């Protein structure tokens, strides 16, 4: 996360880290239920291997109420390829069942009708991270979050030197330097209503990190409801 | 009632069915008896966040 903040105590639970065979987190998730993560199809490609972290928010120190848990199906989308970035959505189920605490609650899966009208038509969403702090920099030891507005599509086609397909939408900053960046990735989008925050989007793709002229680009999850659903059987 | 006005008043989802607003909630929540209100049936309800201590 370029810009933005860090994460307050308890304001986002939701957040997963996958961590890599350096040990090093390399994209996050989002907790959706006590045994689904939801996160992006191209960050399968960065790990061979890879282990789930809930609840921190500090690589650094451990405050206790950390937990890892080891992944038993990877659920990759199967229209995803690397060529286009499209169809960029994985479910995984754990093989153990995550324990709801202080830092550690899923986020809502919306239906699509309403989170079409109502959640996407917001002015702004909510992305986090422990991703770099700036496009060449290093990632952050603590988890940040951002409010990012909501860019209409046309918009997005028009900056982007690359196709945005029905299954990517696109929000930040033309110019601000605040936007989601390389760790980040697979990590939640989420829009709030009424103090309940609904899974919007999965950090997917950008060129660079808060380059003028770009924006991020995310997984469309509404374009992936019913696929999520029957992912988590 | 409309769910483009207040949302109907829902807490939740909207939808107006068979010409008419109806609300509904993510699972992990009930609709109250007033029928727009949502009410979590545990502490860790999805989309909160978990700013009560226990
Ligand atoms: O490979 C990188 C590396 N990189 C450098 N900077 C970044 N930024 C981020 O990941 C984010 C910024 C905002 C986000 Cl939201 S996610 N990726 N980025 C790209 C660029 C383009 C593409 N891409 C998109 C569509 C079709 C083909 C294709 O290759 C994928 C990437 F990962
Ligand atoms: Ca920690
Ligand atoms: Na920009």
């Amino acid at each position: 996360i370029v810009g933005g903040q860090e994460c307050k105590d308890g304001e986002c639970p939701w957040q997963a880290l996958l961590i890599n065979e350096e040990n090093e987190g390399f994209c996050g998730g989002t907790i959706l239920s006590e045994f689904y993560i939801l996160t992006a199809a191209h960050c399968l490609y960065q790990a061979k291997r890879f282990k789930v972290r809930v609840g921190d928010r500090n690589t650094e120190q451990e405050e206790g109420g950390e937990a890892v848990h080891e992944v038993e199906v990877v659920i990759k989308h199967n229209r995803f390829t690397k060529e286009t970035y499209d169809f960029d959505i994985a479910v995984l189920r754990l093989k153990t069942p995550i324990t709801f605490r202080m830092n550690v609650a899923p986020a809502c899966l919306p239906e699509r009708d309403w989170a079409e009208s109502t959640l996407m038509t917001q002015k702004t969403g909510i992305v986090s991270g422990f991703g770099r702090t700036h496009e060449k920099g290093e990632q952050s030891t603590r988890l940040k979050m951002l409010e990012v507005p909501y860019v209409d599509r046309n918009s997005c086609k028009l900056s982007s030197s690359f196709i945005i397909t029905q299954n990517m939408f696109c929000a930040g900053y033309d110019t601000k330097q605040e936007d989601a960046c390389q760790g980040d990735s697979g990590g939640p989008h989420v829009t709030r209503f009424k103090d309940t925050y609904f899974v919007t989007g999965i950090v997917s793709w950008g060129e660079g990190c808060a380059r003028k002229g770009k924006y991020g680009i995310y997984t469309k999850v509404t374009a992936f409801l019913k696929w999520i659903d029957r992912s988590m059987k | 009632k409309l769910c483009s006005l207040d949302n109907g008043d829902c807490d939740q989802f909207c939808h107006e069915e068979q010409n008419s607003v109806v609300c509904s909630c993510a699972r992990g929540y009930t609709l109250a008896d007033n029928g727009k209100a949502c009410i979590p049936t545990g502490p860790y309800p999805c989309g909160k966040q978990t700013l009560e201590r226990r």
